[PDB]
């Protein structure tokens, strides 16, 4: 399998990702996936249990979601990967990746609706199930509620932090997963989220397709942070209450550790990856 | 100490806040009197599910981001 930039995707591989979502989504098996991802982010906290944000295993644990999604695509098409967005690059709502044929473009200003694309609530194919609010449409507001994407500068900037974590081990961490995260420093993850706006900006943001876009770039920055420090790995390595250590499990899988998903190579490769 | 409580109408909605699948919290935060899930970060910030990658200072600020984001919309129960 090899995860691609978005931007690259020919026609048919658009249109097999495009299907192979609406299936999913059709089949019921999508929304469970939004469903995980509400409960994590609803009981992770900086002073308690912490697995799926906030926390170490932030990376690992959305590595392992990813590929669940993955696998879940391919169970309808075998030839679908999850592709990544570099947000860093395609930093306009011009980016192809919110053509009508990928995955549509902002939503209106009245109520924030996404009017085109294969996930508009019009077509009948993209119902709001797993929500906080009374709302069922997906919606979005592009460089709404903050201005600026990262820029790549910034991006460099955080893959230059040499240690992965710090103790705490939560969101008043230095280091670089919580700088990649974005709850300290110039922000990249989360103003992401942010930026798009909508769903995307809330407790159930994989209700927006671009949640896999956007969390497979994030996944590839882990990987190149691994390649500009071979001599860094995953903390913490042992006997830390409330936080994943390397060689423990983690919910809700509890069959799968961090030091088995360091090693992306084991399950997928990038078109483009830089060598050490 | 917790925050202190508040009530007040912002925007043509009623939100309330007080000291008390999703976590502990020791205060809770109401839109039209259905609770809405908030949580406190490390550094004193707060967030809520409707803006949970958005920092905000106080459980009141949360809870207006939270009327904003809403756009005239109940709240479903969490
Ligand atoms: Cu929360
Ligand atoms: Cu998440
Ligand atoms: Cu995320
Ligand atoms: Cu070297």
């Amino acid at each position: 399998t090899v995860r691609k930039n978005q931007a690259t995707l020919t026609a048919d591989e658009k249109r097999r990702f495009v299907a192979a979502v609406l299936e999913l989504k059709r089949s019921g098996r999508y929304d469970e996936f939004v469903r995980t991802h509400n409960e994590f982010i609803m009981s992770d906290t900086d002073s308690g249990e912490r697995t799926g944000h906030r926390s170490p295993s932030f990376l690992p644990w959305h590595r392992r979601f990813l590929l669940d999604f993955e696998q879940a695509l391919q169970s309808v098409d075998s030839s679908v990967t999850l592709p990544y967005w570099d947000w860093s690059a395609d930093r306009t709502v011009r980016a192809s990746l919110w053509a009508p044929d990928f995955l549509g473009g902002t939503g209106r200003s009245t109520d924030g609706r996404v009017m085109d694309g294969p996930f508009a609530a019009s077509t009948g194919n993209w119902p709001i199930n797993v929500r906080v609010d009374s709302r069922t449409y997906l919606r979005r507001s592009l460089g709404g509620s903050v201005a600026e994407l990262p820029t790549r500068a910034e991006v460099e900037s955080v893959l230059a932090i040499s240690a992965y974590d710090l103790p705490p081990y939560n969101s008043a961490s230095e280091g670089f997963r919580n700088h990649l995260e974005g709850w300290r420093g110039v922000n990249l993850h989360n103003r992401v989220h942010v930026w798009v706006g909508g769903q995307m900006a809330t407790g159930v943001s994989p209700n927006d397709p671009v949640f896999w876009l956007h969390h497979a770039y994030v996944d590839k920055l882990w990987a190149e942070w691994q390649r500009r420090h071979p001599d860094s790995a995953y903390v913490p390595t042992g006997g830390t209450p409330d936080v994943v250590d390397l060689n423990e499990t983690m919910k809700p899988w509890n069959t799968v550790r961090p030091a088995d998903l360091l090693d992306h190579t084991a399950y997928y490769t990038f078109d483009a990856l830089e060598h050490h | 100490a917790a925050p202190e409580s508040f009530d007040e109408v912002y925007k043509g909605r009623r939100i309330q806040g007080r000291p008390a699948h999703e976590h502990g919290g020791g205060y809770e935060v109401f839109v039209d009197g259905v609770q809405l899930h908030v949580m406190r970060n490390a550094d004193g910030s707060w967030i809520s599910v409707v803006s949970h990658y958005d920092p905000v200072p106080t459980p009141r600020a949360a809870a207006r981001a939270a009327v904003d984001e809403l756009q005239g919309a109940p709240l479903l129960p969490f």
